[PDB]
């Protein structure tokens, strides 16, 4: 039982963390992805004037 | 003379009636440049918000 509870937590410790670099990027293109559509708003803007 | 003058007067009417129409379809192609103008504009931004 204590090499089961070893076999655990290291499965434990991998999803710990792969689950924070989950987090991490999915905030980094978060932002990014909400910048996007701001700078798509922009562009569409200036296709309405130039158009 | 009397012919003459007749004529002259008969062709100053008809000169200062074309005078008018040609001012109330000035006018008039005025207003409908700016209508045209107003289509063009509001016609760009349905188009575009329902883009």
């Amino acid at each position: 039982i204590q090499a089961e509870e070893r076999e655990v937590s290291a499965r434990l410790a991998a999803a710990e963390t792969a689950l924070g670099e989950s987090d991490a990027r999915r905030q980094t293109q978060d932002a990014a992805l909400e910048d996007n559509a701001l700078e798509i708003d922009r562009l569409r803007n200036a296709l309405l004037q130039s158009d | 003379l009397a012919d003459s003058s007749a004529q002259q007067k008969a062709v100053e009417r008809r000169a200062g009636d074309l005078n008018v129409a040609l001012e109330r379809a000035l006018d008039r192609i005025r207003a409908l440049e700016e209508e045209a103008d107003g289509l063009r504009q509001r016609h760009a931004g349905v188009d575009t918000a329902r883009a």
